[PDB]
């Protein structure tokens, strides 16, 4: 579980990634 | 990721001191989640009737005597056998067990056709595997826990269709009375006793020193403050060729006497009931200090020869019976058994520290780094709370969420003039005093003089949450600029005028906490004005 | 905590909802 | 969240069996994180040292003893009393008390350079004020404990600053070394026991039974198989008039019954130390199973009238110490006390549950959705594991985040003909057995026949992690899914083709268990072919 949760904020920052270049890109 | 042994080792020999003080840093606080109160002891609670029954195996052991399981159901002529006449009266108290019969019931057509019209496939072979499954079940040789599974297994279907089966195409089941029979509950330990000093003096040496804590079972008219249908008995014998009253005056004295009592009185029993010698039965008294008064917690006296000898024991014998329930009651200071017993069926109250632990911060920010960014920027507010206006309290920051750098300027401001940057209430803390919720500042200056001692006394007295206004503020803010990374929102303003509410700084409370504090009808006064504006944006 | 783990379940999701409709701007 | 009682209990009325088998779906099985072995029971464990005394306390009290606590530190004048002459043999075998002088140390003026130096203003006033807490400390009003403090708040600087000046000032209280007293630590109970009937008996009704269990402390060659420097004596002294050794015998076969021993034997003891009355002093021996041999639980015996006397106690006293350790050696099955007092210094081996628990499947999905639609897929693959090449099996689902729908299209096909669609090793289920993991399959169809017979035994005696093949290769495809959804990814293969080792099917195992079974040089063998070809589009 430990691991669960770091791996759910993991989603969280490469969401924020592919926001940050899909903005940029446009 | 813990830290590092050999850079602390380091840091401490070139100098202890500092290196001592500084390294506080590396003990990281606990989530805001997980913070006392929030953070409650876990650990398993022991019922007190259960812990004073083992108190007094105890303390029998303690006085050397040997521990019993007598008997539980008797039969009704073993009562007579004890009181003698008298139980023709006395067998009202007691319980006559009862238990229905098993059901003759056959096959044939129309229930065959039940069972088809159920979707099912008899076979003529199917039809006498179950024929069979219903002769075994009149002839007492299938169990009922087992009966679903065995017709079932007949006509091969599902189980839940074995149990559609028998309610279906048997229903009379349902038609069984119970048949009464000659059985009865013990109604004290006694009934047991007999039976067990019967078989058990021919074969041991005397004297004997027997107890059993154990169930007992009266028909009561009602149950009382003091009696329940069902009670625990702390008996004990003692047989020997020179037992008298006595003795049960001292098993007594002994029994109380480890359990912190003092002082406690013999009274004779009017009932002299009949498988007690004459004048033997006794009761004994201790004093319950919340009732008031003097309440019975035991009984003992000396086997009547006639009974004795109807259960073929030659030797005098004392019996004495402590009732466990009234110890308990004195012990733990219940005034109602049945409350005291069965806490289920009452009310569960909680403390104010209870409810100060039931408070909690709604929006937190989900990833460490602006979690740190949160307290860093409460650290930030509560040092220039007190800025004169107009203010302004930048925080620029860059964020790396893989490739992409994102740079948040947080900036925390009042254009207003002759104020400060923040306001009179902005650390105030939420409390919890005799079932109120109260939002208090740390000094009593504006505040209605009406209020202060109140307030007053629940900073003193009650219990304190440990969350300020500002902490669940910002975590709120913080949250927000998550929230809009996410969204893919660069700008946004956030503001905080007058505290009202909890909700207004981020808190909620659990809802069970709430309906005893609304059901006890107290207040959740959480007020201040706390004008904090802010702006944020996002490169 | 539950309410927490629920929350960043929520984040994930609203970073996909910006996601697809940043995808279906371009 | 929670399931509606309404509609339950309309679809148990309309009908029953029905309601009862579907009404299973309202309760779902645990995260895979959660589920067994992977949720471990958590319990205090006892230490069977400290168990093995409170079982000691209650044998005593079963006995009618009074529990006591002696002196722990006595004069050595206490032991040449009761050992007379041989004391000075004897003290060898006890430890003396030490302990460190006051500092007579002063202030000024080079350490008043030093404290400048530090950084440190003082005036005439912080100087004196420093030179008194320096005077108090040599005349003993100030603890250790509080001498930092002490010296923070003369110079009115930190705390650490307070211990900088005490370690850079003050360093010859580094030179302080500890004097021996002439105060002992006891070596066994009686050094105590005289001393606490000495005082005791006059004040009390004979024939006393007392007894205490609490540490003594010899100081022998080497610790051993049965010796420590500190043990637990389980005392006791009975006091009376008419008392000889057979009390002494009647006690440890009191003790020793409760615990479950029929069988102790007496030996007379060589020593015949001078504290007992001659010829009285008797060893106790009971029987070790696991080591084979007879080992000595107790001694007893009765007080010399010389020692009596020099205690002022006219009667006789009978002394019986039990060595608690070597009784608990006995019931734990322990061969060394070092390592059944201390195991913390030793070994801790995880067993095939330990192991099985540790190990846990690598990628989840963690969004509900997502979890449930991997549970889904799972199941479907292992309903057409079977179906005949050319296959292809398609999952289309729609998912909604909020505003926007979004289709995924999974699909996981076998284009090469002659093939099933999965492989025959999909379904093999992680076992644990005598330290190794061994992934195994269903049957043993195509197995190499050396392993057959193993692989049989770890099926039967080992422990299951309950995780197939399939599970954690299915956890990882879905997980993918959400991974590409956040990525901004439409299509990707998935693809596992021959099974190698732990990662393939993403698992891992907790390092701990690793470091174990590499130790223990056993193996992690996990294989089997499973070619699962997966695409997926997500639209
Ligand atoms: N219904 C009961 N619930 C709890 N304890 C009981 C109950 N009945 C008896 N006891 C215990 O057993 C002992 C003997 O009961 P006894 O009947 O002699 O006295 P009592 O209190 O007048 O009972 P009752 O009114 O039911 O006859 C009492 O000391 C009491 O401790
Ligand atoms: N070092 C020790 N560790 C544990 N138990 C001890 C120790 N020394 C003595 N005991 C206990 O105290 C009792 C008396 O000790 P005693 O010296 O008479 O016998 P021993 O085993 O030969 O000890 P020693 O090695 O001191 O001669 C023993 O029964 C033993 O239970």
């Amino acid at each position: 579980n430990h691991m669960r949760v770091e791996y759910s904020k993991d989603l969280i920052r490469k969401g924020i990634s592919t926001i940050s270049q899909l903005k940029k890109a446009k | 990721m813990r830290f590092d042994i050999k850079k602390v080792l380091e840091l401490a020999e070139k100098d202890f001191e500092t290196a001592w003080r500084e390294t506080r840093a590396l003990i990281k606080d606990k989530h805001i989640d997980n913070k006392y109160p929030r953070l409650k002891p876990v650990y398993g609670k022991p019922h007190p009737v259960m812990e004073t029954i083992e108190r007094l195996r105890q303390a029998y052991l303690r006085m050397g005597f040997e521990e019993m399981i007598n008997p539980v159901i008797v039969d009704e002529m073993e009562i007579y056998k004890q009181f003698g006449p008298e139980a023709m009266a006395v067998l009202d108290r007691c319980f006559y067990l009862a238990g229905l019969p098993r059901p003759d019931v056959g096959l044939g057509n129309e229930k065959v056709e039940i069972i088809k019209n159920l979707g099912i496939d008899i076979d003529e072979e199917k039809k006498e595997r179950l024929r069979e499954v219903l002769h075994l079940y009149k002839k007492g040789a299938i169990d009922g826990d087992d009966l679903v599974f065995e017709i079932a297994k007949a006509l091969n279907v599902s189980n839940e269709m074995g149990l559609k089966v028998l309610e279906t195409a048997f229903p009379e089941f349902k038609d069984l009375k119970p048949e009464s029979t000659t059985l009865t509950l013990r109604s004290h330990m006694t009934s047991g006793w007999f039976i067990t000093l019967s078989s058990l003096i021919k074969k041991r040496k005397l004297p004997l020193k027997l107890f059993s804590i154990d169930r007992c079972f009266r028909r009561e008219q009602r149950e009382d403050r003091s009696h329940l249908m069902s009670y625990h008995s702390a008996s004990c014998v003692v047989v020997g060729e020179d037992v008298s009253v006595d003795d049960g005056k001292v098993v007594a004295e002994g029994l109380l006497a480890q359990f912190g009592f003092t002082k406690f009185k013999f009274k004779p029993d009017e009932k002299k009931s009949k498988y007690y010698t004459p004048e033997t039965q006794t009761e004994v008294y201790a004093y319950h200090p919340k009732l008031g008064e003097w309440i019975e917690v035991a009984t003992f006296g000396v086997y009547s020869p006639i009974a004795l000898a109807k259960y073929n024991i030659d030797v005098p014998v004392m019996n004495l019976g402590l009732g466990v329930e009234r110890l308990a009651m004195i012990i733990y200071g219940y005034e109602d058994v049945r409350a005291m017993v069965y806490p289920q069926f009452y009310e569960y109250r909680l403390s104010d520290r209870d409810i100060a632990g039931m408070i909690r911060v709604d929006k937190v920010p989900i990833l460490d780094e602006f979690y740190n960014f949160a307290n860093e920027l409460i650290d930030i507010c509560i040092a220039n709370k007190d800025k004169e206006s107009p203010c302004s309290v930048e925080v620029k920051r860059e964020f790396n969420f893989n490739g992409e750098r994102r740079v948040i300027k947080v900036e925390i401001f009042e254009n207003e003039p002759n104020k400060k940057l923040l306001g009179p209430s902005v650390l105030n803390e939420v409390y919890v005093y005799d079932g109120n919720i109260y939002g208090i500042p740390p000094t009593f200056e504006g505040v209605k003089e009406q209020y202060i001692p109140i307030l007053k006394k629940a900073k003193e007295e009650g219990v304190s949450t440990n969350i300020r206004y500002i902490d669940g503020i910002i975590y709120k803010l913080v949250a927000k600029i998550e929230e809009a990374l996410v969204s893919n929102v660069d700008e946004f303003k956030f503001r905080v005028p007058i505290v009202r509410s909890l909700s207004d700084i981020n808190l909620k409370i659990d809802e069970l906490a709430l309906k005893q504090i609304m059901g006890e009808n107290k207040v959740i006064d959480v007020r201040g004005p706390v004008f904090l504006n802010a702006k944020v944006e996002i490169k």
